[PDB]
């Protein structure tokens, strides 16, 4: 058969096997990931509510959580899951068809299909409790998304490849998924950030790409001086070219 | 100025026209969906469209 036929029919094969392991034997994990967002939400209605009236009262906690929660929550998964492959399916290297980089991409379509499902319900329960849920420019806002959805396919890939030799060196990578959730400005505007420790921030493209989606999304919401597209979007193109070429380097040795 | 003759005149589309004899509340909603007030609260500034 045609090489692309072949893929394709392995990666629905990965993406099948790996549904069954990512929600559950009694499919439980439906129970978790979309419980997954509101446990975040519902604890900073009782701490910052009042705090974020006060910074901006223009838009809502509500809203403004979920426009940069799930985001983030999507990229980190797509990060983990992509870096706990290879490994997980050690064992089916042994069919001469299934190789490391198909296990990282049906990891990556489960995780983008489970993460726009949960976007979409997400959405609909907030415009069912009368917030404001229409974005104003949905296609900037498409392209946004789709920067962070290669940025992040980008670290996993790269992440899972240069972790083979030191599997120790992953485990401090998912606990440096920690601090950016609370460097991002996804659980407060960073308009408060006093103005000497927004340079050191602005390296982040991670908040560039929140900051734009969120900009995208709510009507008249302002974009702080050093914040752009080019620079998150070069910075995956090169992650991304360098982590292809690195798993092409070492295509053999994680076979 | 008569919003309610106004709004009812493109009869070429049904979403976003002003249909004869609704209430008094859809007038209402009707009218804070067709004017839009912004605030920009650094310079504290209302913009009406």
């Amino acid at each position: 058969r045609s090489p692309w036929q072949i893929q394709q029919a392995v990666l629905f094969a990965l993406f099948l096997r790996e549904l069954k392991t990512r929600l559950g034997g009694r499919w439980l994990g439906v129970f978790w990931v979309l419980l997954e967002p509101v446990a975040h939400i519902a604890v900073m209605t009782t701490l910052f509510s009042l705090a974020h009236r006060a910074a901006m009262p223009s838009i809502e906690y509500p809203v403004f959580l979920i426009t940069g929660l799930i985001p983030f929550f999507m990229f980190r998964g797509l990060v983990t899951r992509l870096m706990e492959a290879i490994d997980s399916n050690r064992g089916l290297f042994a069919y001469r068809q299934v190789k490391p980089i198909d296990t990282v991409i049906a990891r990556a379509m489960l995780e983008i299909s489970l993460q726009s499902i949960v976007y979409l319900i997400a959405l609909g329960t907030l415009g069912w409790l009368g917030f404001h849920f229409l974005p104003v420019r949905a296609l900037e806002l498409a392209g946004v998304s789709a920067v962070l959805i290669m940025l992040g396919a980008s670290l996993g890939l790269f992440f899972a490849v240069v972790t083979n030799e030191i599997p120790q060196a992953r485990a401090i990578v998912r606990i440096s998924l920690l601090p950016l959730y609370f460097v991002s400005g996804v659980i407060f505007p960073v308009h408060t950030i006093p103005p000497q420790y927004l340079p050191l921030l602005q390296l982040n493209p991670v908040l560039h790409l929140i900051e734009l989606s969120r900009a995208s999304f709510f009507p008249q919401y302002r974009v702080l001086q050093g914040i752009n597209l080019a620079y998150p979007a070069g910075f995956a193109l090169l992650s991304l070219f360098l982590a292809l070429m690195l798993y092409r380097l070492r295509r053999h040795q994680l076979a | 100025l008569k919003l309610r003759e106004h709004f009812g005149t493109p009869l070429r589309d049904p979403l976003f026209r002003l249909w004869g004899g609704t209430s008094q509340e859809w007038f209402l909603e009707y009218y804070r969906s067709r004017v839009e007030v912004l605030m920009d609260d650094i310079c504290g500034l209302l913009t009406v469209r």
